[PDB]
């Protein structure tokens, strides 16, 4: 009854998709040694 | 500053003449 | 407190303004040389 | 010229102080009913 | 002549026009499909 | 200096005494609602 | 109000207050000129900035 | 560069999986809007 | 109240979490691999811990020329081998 | 009802995130500014522009990451990706500090988009546009600090780098080089910020402590209804409290809320003007009459002459690494130091 | 609609936030940026 | 009614133009003493050997200073935390050389300002108000205790307290950064978020209320005349303001409760400034800001500088230059 | 003259405080 | 000549006088050190 | 101290000029009916 893709959906995913990508990247960085 | 002062006061006097002649309270016959 | 009944309005008409400003400016034109000395 | 160092302020206040006294009194006269 | 920065200028001008043109074409197209009920 | 010290001590004691005895003078009752 | 000789001459130049052209008018022409003006300003900005470098255009006191 | 496939491999397999579960409901949203 | 589905209704539904228990770990693992494969260094030009200096270099490779800056960095990078 | 009016219909739909015409400018410019900052602080070095590590990928934490300014040899170059420095190479563009100008320019046009959004929504809902007017103060600060300040200086290098410690360095640079605390425009900014924080605290506490009992709960938030015509707190009681505690008190709620606009907005605008002077090094650095007296009287000491000795320390100790394009070699014997330390 | 209770969602999401930030503080003492 | 009952009725009287009260019987003489001694010492005090090294700093206007450079100078480092009233000195000349006025002013002020806080409770009690305005004032009061008392106690000397002057304030700040790296302390950062946030929310609440004022006036008059003191209706439309601000961001980021709004206006600056006060007060015991000097190291072991190392270079320059004659040994330990 | 100036302005501010507290326009409930 | 109808009376209430005089005197207290230099 | 020779008049006019401007406007307000 509600739609699924709105402007709000886009606004959420433009933030959340890169955020989860960056958090995975920053987590991997904690294991680098010099 | 002295010359500026004397000319300033002089210019204010001349301005006062202008207002006293052209912007006077109009004499009214009553 | 009730108002003071001795109060009076003050006036200074335009001619008195022009006369006073003439007096102040001419006195300043006169005395400024002596103030500078 | 080596004039009095206080002469400028003495002149400026000699004008401005009684001039503004008259301006105050005149303008409050015009604003009366 | 056309210096390399003049070519860089024309690339920056075209890339901006493409970003503006695609966005306004998308915004117009969605506006025409999902109109208001008056 | 001693005379200044005695003056300041007397003055400080006087004001502290007013604060203490004043707050002991039924302070909770001095309010606009429950004046018990 | 006070009619004057100069006022009656200048009268047609202040007679069409509120007169408009219907609808969008010359707005699309105006937007074209604004676009060209924006591009012109970007050109002269990037010449002064050394971002746009043209042959025969040495942006320096040496000239 | 083999790594651009590796980094995009979970991003691809997530989108196609998310659009697998949402396709019966993404079509119905497109239909009532059309 | 603007017509979209409430966030409390979405994140509590099973269908959200069927989709997102894959998409959320996939994006996390993709970010992890962007670092762990070393691609992030190559995309961004960030020095690895062994590529700030040459072996007896104490000097910082500072860019000093505006229009040859791209060439200076490249020269600074060829100085690392 | 042509295509424009149909587009204007869609942009102003009542949705979860309002778009509007301003959203065409605001949303991409703000997202690229934010996304550019998060990208640079996660992955991009400052090794070639400053000789600094500045990303999480290099080992920095949240306090030490920054998107750093370009090298001083860039000048005031726009550092466009397609410009003559990077020449289209994204990797080289990142290494040249091209992300800094990316963030500063998208951030600038994003802030323009935000004030347009404030104007657009205020016009649509029918309210007065004072929120857009108050936002001119953060715009004046961003423009003066991140744009006008480096434009007056040698290059973008001396603008703040987008980062926590990087901003702290900028504060310490302005002390040691500009003596920025001595500047009356900064002092007016400090009074506006601390006055606005005072006004925020004092107004919120006064309302919350002069509330009318409008319900039986001891947690008093429920006793407000958003549609009530009546005031939720007693202006008369608030006025009597402050008149007796402090001597003066607001008696006009409209003037009170205007004064809450005015104070931090005027303060930030005043601080912007002082930074515009510092763009040209027009500092309030010294008091000449104190310098004449101190130079001839070696027993004359104030806190002002003490602060200048600190300023001289800051400059000689920080300049070789803070300005590595100058190639400063200050031998250890030239360094100003006190005894022992 | 409402199949997983929102307090369960908030608790698991709040704990994963703690775990990830906790890893970030761990990485302050190991590897890059740890001064060792 | 005896004289004590008549006196207590006057002291706690709600009809006095300024409320006295029991906290006021302490607040009034102490603040008057602190103010009078401040104005005199700011105008006319002789120089003060603040660092205990026979190197007196001129603080007063008559001895060279202006409004910006003038200060009442903190008491001598030779005194330390010792209580130095006038009667401890052998003469007023000795008291003035050793920075006697500073101790008199700050002790009277902190006593009086504490009683100002109690007076704020007291009147709210007498007026039937809720009592927590004095909790909001505890934020600046704690900050004053932090810089005038708590920081001297931890460092062992009132010579290290904040001077009573504009340039002396800046001297206190720069030296504090040199020794404690306060910018890198999260309690000062929370403090900054308090005052920046407080100024933001002040401007935000001011603009939103001004934006939603109900039309009651014509164009030729100030809108403030649309509000009458003590009127019962609210003077702005909070639903319109929420409708604006809930569309500027999104609906659930905006307050529709004015009580929740005004509590947030109280709570944000106060908690932040509380944290700023605890910043100074715990850096008083030398738990300093974050030190990341030489934290990033390459594969060989080369220090890779960060912005934190650049901060350290500035801190070193402040450190080596401050109190340039006062240190005989290589560590500045207090 | 500097010290006189700074004290003068200060004394005028303190005088202003006196008039602003004790000779304020009285807040009137209406 | 007939009066100009666009004229309007001007006001400045006492609180505005106190606010303005506070602003002028504090600005003078701030800037006077820099004017003297 | 060797202060700016114009600093005294600059300060005196900085006070007096806008102060008397406010005094004029206030007093003519009170004299209105
Ligand atoms: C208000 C609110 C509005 C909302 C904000 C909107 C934000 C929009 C964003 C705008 C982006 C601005 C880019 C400006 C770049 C600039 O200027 O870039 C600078 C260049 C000039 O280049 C500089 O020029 C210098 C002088 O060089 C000259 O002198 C040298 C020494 O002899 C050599 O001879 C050299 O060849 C010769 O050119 C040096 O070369 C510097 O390295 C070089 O950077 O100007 C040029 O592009 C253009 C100069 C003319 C246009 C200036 C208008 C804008 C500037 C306003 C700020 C004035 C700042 C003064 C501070 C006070
Ligand atoms: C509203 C959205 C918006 C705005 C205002 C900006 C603004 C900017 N961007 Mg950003 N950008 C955006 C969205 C936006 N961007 C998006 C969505 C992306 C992702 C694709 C980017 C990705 C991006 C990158 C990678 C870079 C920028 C850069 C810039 C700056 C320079 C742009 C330029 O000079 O092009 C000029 C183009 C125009 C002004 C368009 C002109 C339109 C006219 C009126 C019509 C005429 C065009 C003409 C017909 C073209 C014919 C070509 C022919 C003659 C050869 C500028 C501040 C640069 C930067 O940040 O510098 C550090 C840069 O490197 N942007
Ligand atoms: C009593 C302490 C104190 C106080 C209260 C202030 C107050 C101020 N300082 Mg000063 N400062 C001080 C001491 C103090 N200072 C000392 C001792 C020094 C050393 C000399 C300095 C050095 C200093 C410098 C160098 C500067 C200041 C500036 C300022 C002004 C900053 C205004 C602002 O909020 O900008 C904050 C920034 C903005 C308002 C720009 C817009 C920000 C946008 C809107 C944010 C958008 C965020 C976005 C949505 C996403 C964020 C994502 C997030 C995750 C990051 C303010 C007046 C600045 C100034 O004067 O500016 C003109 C400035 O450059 N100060
Ligand atoms: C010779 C001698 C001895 C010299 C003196 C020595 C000396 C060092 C002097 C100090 C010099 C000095 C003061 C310099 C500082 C100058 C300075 C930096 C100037 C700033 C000037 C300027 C224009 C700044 C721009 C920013 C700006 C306008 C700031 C204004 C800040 C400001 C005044 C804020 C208000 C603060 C304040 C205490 C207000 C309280 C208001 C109040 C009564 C609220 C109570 C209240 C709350 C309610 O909620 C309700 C409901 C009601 C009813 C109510 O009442
Ligand atoms: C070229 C191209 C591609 C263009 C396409 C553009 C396009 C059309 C896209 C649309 C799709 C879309 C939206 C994309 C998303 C893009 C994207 C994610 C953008 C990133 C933007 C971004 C940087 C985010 C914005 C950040 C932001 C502002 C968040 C902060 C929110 C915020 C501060 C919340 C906390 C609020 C808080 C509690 C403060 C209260 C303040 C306060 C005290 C106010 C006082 C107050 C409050 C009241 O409440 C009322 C009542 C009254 C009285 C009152 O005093
Ligand atoms: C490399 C260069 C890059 C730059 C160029 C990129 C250009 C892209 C600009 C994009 C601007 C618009 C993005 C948001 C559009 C959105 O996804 O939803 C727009 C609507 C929302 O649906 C509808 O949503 C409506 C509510 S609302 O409008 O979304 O708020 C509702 O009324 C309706 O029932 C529902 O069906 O969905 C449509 O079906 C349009 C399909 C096109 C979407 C792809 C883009
Ligand atoms: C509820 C009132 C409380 C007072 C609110 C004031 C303090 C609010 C604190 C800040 C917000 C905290 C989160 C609210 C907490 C809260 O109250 O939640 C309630 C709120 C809505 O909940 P539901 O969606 O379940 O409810 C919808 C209702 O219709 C119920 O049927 O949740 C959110 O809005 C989720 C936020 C996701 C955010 C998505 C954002 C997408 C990006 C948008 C950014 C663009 C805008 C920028 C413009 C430039
Ligand atoms: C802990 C700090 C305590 C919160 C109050 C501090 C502000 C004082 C402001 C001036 C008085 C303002 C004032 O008058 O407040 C009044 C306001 C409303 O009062 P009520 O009477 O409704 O409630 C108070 C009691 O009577 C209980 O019902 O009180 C509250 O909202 C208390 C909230 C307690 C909330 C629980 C504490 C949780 C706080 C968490 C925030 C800190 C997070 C920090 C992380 C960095
Ligand atoms: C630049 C650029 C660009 C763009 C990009 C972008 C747009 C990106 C984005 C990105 C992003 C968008 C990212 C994100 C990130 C995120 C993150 C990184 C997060 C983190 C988080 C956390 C860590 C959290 C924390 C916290 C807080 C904050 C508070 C509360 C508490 C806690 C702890 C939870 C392009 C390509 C166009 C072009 C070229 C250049
Ligand atoms: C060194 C700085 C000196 C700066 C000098 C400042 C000049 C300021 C000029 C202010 C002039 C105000 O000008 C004066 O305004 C008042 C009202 O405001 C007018 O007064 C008018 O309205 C009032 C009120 O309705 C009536 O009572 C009155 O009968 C009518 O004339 C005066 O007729 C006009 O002369
Ligand atoms: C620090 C030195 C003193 C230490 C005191 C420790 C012992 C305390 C007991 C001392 C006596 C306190 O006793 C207190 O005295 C006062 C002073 O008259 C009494 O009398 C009071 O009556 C009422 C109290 O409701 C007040 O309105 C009135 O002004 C006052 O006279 C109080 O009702 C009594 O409670
Ligand atoms: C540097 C030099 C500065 C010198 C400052 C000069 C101070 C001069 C003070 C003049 C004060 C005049 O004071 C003002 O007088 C007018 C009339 O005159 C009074 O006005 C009163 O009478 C008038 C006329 O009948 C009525 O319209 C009005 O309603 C009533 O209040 C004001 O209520 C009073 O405030
Ligand atoms: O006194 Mn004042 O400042 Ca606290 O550290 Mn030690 O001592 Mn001195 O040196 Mn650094
Ligand atoms: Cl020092
Ligand atoms: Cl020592
Ligand atoms: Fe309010
Ligand atoms: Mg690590």
């Amino acid at each position: 009854s509600y739609p699924i893709f709105t402007v709000r959906w886009v606004a959420v995913h433009t933030l959340a998709v890169p955020t989860i990508f960056f958090l995975g990247a920053i987590a991997a960085m904690q294991f680098i040694q010099r | 500053m002295e010359t500026i002062t004397y000319v300033f006061i002089f210019a204010c006097i001349i301005a006062l003449f202008f207002f006293a002649i052209f912007f006077r309270e109009p004499p009214r016959i009553t | 407190m009730e108002p003071n009944p001795n109060r009076q309005p003050v006036e200074l008409n335009r001619t008195s303004l022009y006369l006073g400003l003439l007096l102040i400016l001419v006195l300043a034109l006169l005395f400024s040389s002596y103030f500078f000395n | 010229m080596e004039v009095n160092q206080l002469g400028l302020i003495a002149t400026a206040l000699f004008v401005l102080v009684p001039s503004v006294f008259l301006i105050i009194l005149y303008v409050q006269t015009e604003s009366q009913q | 002549t056309i210096t390399p920065s003049l070519k860089g200028f024309f690339i920056g001008l075209l890339s901006g026009a493409v970003v503006l043109g695609l966005t306004f074409a998308v915004l117009i197209a969605i506006s025409q499909i999902d109109k208001v009920q008056r | 200096m001693e005379t200044l010290k005695i003056t300041v001590y007397i003055v400080v004691t006087f004001f502290v005494l007013l604060f203490v005895f004043g707050f002991l003078s039924g302070d909770p009752a001095r309010n606009p609602k429950r004046k018990d | 109000a006070r009619r004057t000789w100069l006022g009656d001459i200048l009268r047609p130049l202040n007679s069409e207050y509120g007169k408009v052209a219907p609808g969008w008018g010359t707005t699309p022409l105006m937007a074209v000129f604004m676009g060209l003006f924006l591009v012109f300003l970007l050109i002269i900005l990037e010449i002064y900035n050394s971002t746009l470098i043209l042959d025969g255009v040495n942006v320096s006191w040496k000239a | 560069d083999w790594r651009v496939l590796v980094v995009l491999l979970p991003v691809l397999l997530a989108a196609g999986w998310a659009v697998r579960n949402i396709l019966p409901y993404a079509v119905k949203q497109v239909q009532k809007l059309l | 109240t603007t017509g979209e589905r409430p966030f409390s209704d979405i994140i509590t539904s099973v269908r959200y979490w069927v989709i997102h228990s894959i998409t959320i770990p996939a994006l996390f693992i993709a970010g992890w691999l962007f670092v762990s494969t070393g691609l992030a260094y190559d995309v961004f030009g960030t020095p690895r811990p062994d590529s700030y200096y040459a072996q007896e270099q104490r000097s910082i490779p500072l860019v000093t020329d505006r229009f040859e800056a791209k060439q200076q960095v490249e020269t600074f990078l060829e100085q690392l081998k | 009802r042509g295509w424009f009016d149909i587009l204007d219909d869609w942009l102003k739909r009542d949705r979860f995130v309002f778009v509007g015409w301003s959203g065409i400018l605001l949303f991409p410019c703000a997202y690229l500014a934010l996304g550019g900052w998060l990208t640079g602080t996660t992955f991009v070095t400052s090794w070639y522009t400053h000789g600094l590590a500045s990303s999480y990928l290099e080992g920095c934490n949240f306090l030490t990451v920054a998107v750093s300014t370009p090298a001083n040899s860039m000048g005031h170059s726009l550092l466009l990706l397609w410009g003559p420095e990077a020449q289209g190479d994204f990797t080289r563009w990142c290494q040249l500090g091209g992300l800094w100008t990316f963030i500063a320019l998208h951030g600038a046009f994003g802030l323009i988009g935000f004030m347009l959004r404030q104007f657009e929504i205020a016009r649509l809902v029918g309210v007065r546009p004072y929120n857009a007017i108050a936002f001119s103060a953060p715009i004046a600060v961003f423009v003066s600090v991140f744009l006008i300040y480096p434009l007056g200086q040698s290059s973008w290098f001396f603008a703040p780098s987008f980062g926590v410690a990087a901003i702290f360095r900028f504060l310490l640079f302005f002390q040691g080089f500009h003596n920025w605390t001595l500047n009356p425009f900064h002092m007016m900014g400090v009074a506006g910020v601390l006055g606005g924080a005072l006004l925020c605290a004092i107004h919120g506490a006064t309302v919350e402590n002069t509330l009318f009992q409008d319900g039986e709960g001891a947690s008093t938030f429920r006793a407000f209804n958003p549609t009530q015509a009546e005031e939720t707190y007693s202006m008369v009681t608030a006025n009597r409290f402050w008149s007796q505690i402090f001597g003066i008190a607001f008696s006009n709620k409209r003037w009170l809320h205007f004064f809450m606009l005015f104070v931090p907005v005027t303060g930030l605008w005043m601080s912007a003007i002082g930074v515009v002077g510092l763009a040209l090094n027009l500092r309030s650095y010294d008091f000449i009459s104190q310098e004449i007296r101190a130079a001839e009287d070696p027993e004359f000491e104030t806190f002002y002459t003490k602060n200048l000795l600190l300023n001289e320390g800051i400059r000689a100790w920080m300049a070789p690494q803070d300005q590595p394009h100058e190639n400063f070699v200050f031998p250890e014997e030239v360094l100003p130091r006190g005894n022992a330390l | 609609g409402g199949r997983i209770p929102l307090w369960i969602v908030a608790t698991v999401a709040g704990m994963g936030v703690i775990v990830i930030v906790g890893l970030f503080f761990y990485g302050a003492y190991a590897g890059l940026g740890s001064s060792l | 009614a005896n004289l004590w009952e008549r006196f207590c009725n006057w002291v706690t009287s709600t009809d006095n133009r300024l409320y006295v009260g029991w906290f006021g019987v302490i607040m009034i003489p102490t603040l008057l003493a602190a103010t009078i001694c401040f104005v005199i010492a700011f105008i006319a005090a002789p120089p003060v050997d603040i660092d205990g090294i026979r190197e007196p700093v001129s603080g007063s206007l008559l001895y060279g200073n202006n409004i910006i450079t003038g200060a009442v100078v903190p008491s001598s480092n030779a005194i330390g935390l010792h209580f130095y009233p006038i009667w401890e000195a052998a003469s007023l000349d000795e008291w003035l050389y050793n920075g006697g006025p500073y101790q008199l002013i700050i002790f009277h002020f902190l006593l009086g300002a504490s009683c100002y806080m109690g007076r704020q409770w007291e009147l709210s009690y007498r007026l039937g108000m809720r009592p927590w305005i004095c909790v909001a004032y505890s934020a600046p009061l704690a900050s004053a205790f932090a810089v005038f008392l708590i920081y001297p106690i931890g460092q062992g000397s009132f010579s290290d307290g904040m001077p009573l002057g504009i340039s002396g304030t800046f001297n206190f700040m720069i030296v504090f950064q040199a020794e404690h790296n306060i910018l890198m302390h999260p309690f000062h950062q929370l403090g900054v978020a308090g005052v920046f946030g407080g100024a933001l929310f002040c401007a935000m609440h001011g603009s939103l209320v001004t934006s939603s004022l109900i039309r009651e006036t014509t164009e030729t008059e100030s809108a403030n005349y649309g509000y009458k003191f003590g009127q019962e209706e609210e003077t702005y439309n909070i639903v319109a303001a929420h409708g604006y601000f809930g569309r500027l961001i999104f609906q659930y980021a905006s307050f529709n409760n004015s009580r929740s709004l005004h509590f947030f206006l109280a709570a944000w600056p106060v908690v932040g400034v509380w944290f700023a006060a605890l910043g100074i007060s715990t850096m008083a015991f030398n738990l300093n800001g974050f030190n990341f000097n030489h934290s990033v190291i390459d594969a060989k072991g080369n220090v890779i500088n960060t912005w934190a190392d650049i901060i350290n270079r500035a801190n070193l320059g402040m450190e080596v230059m401050h109190e340039r004659n006062a240190h005989n040994f290589p560590l500045d330990l207090a």
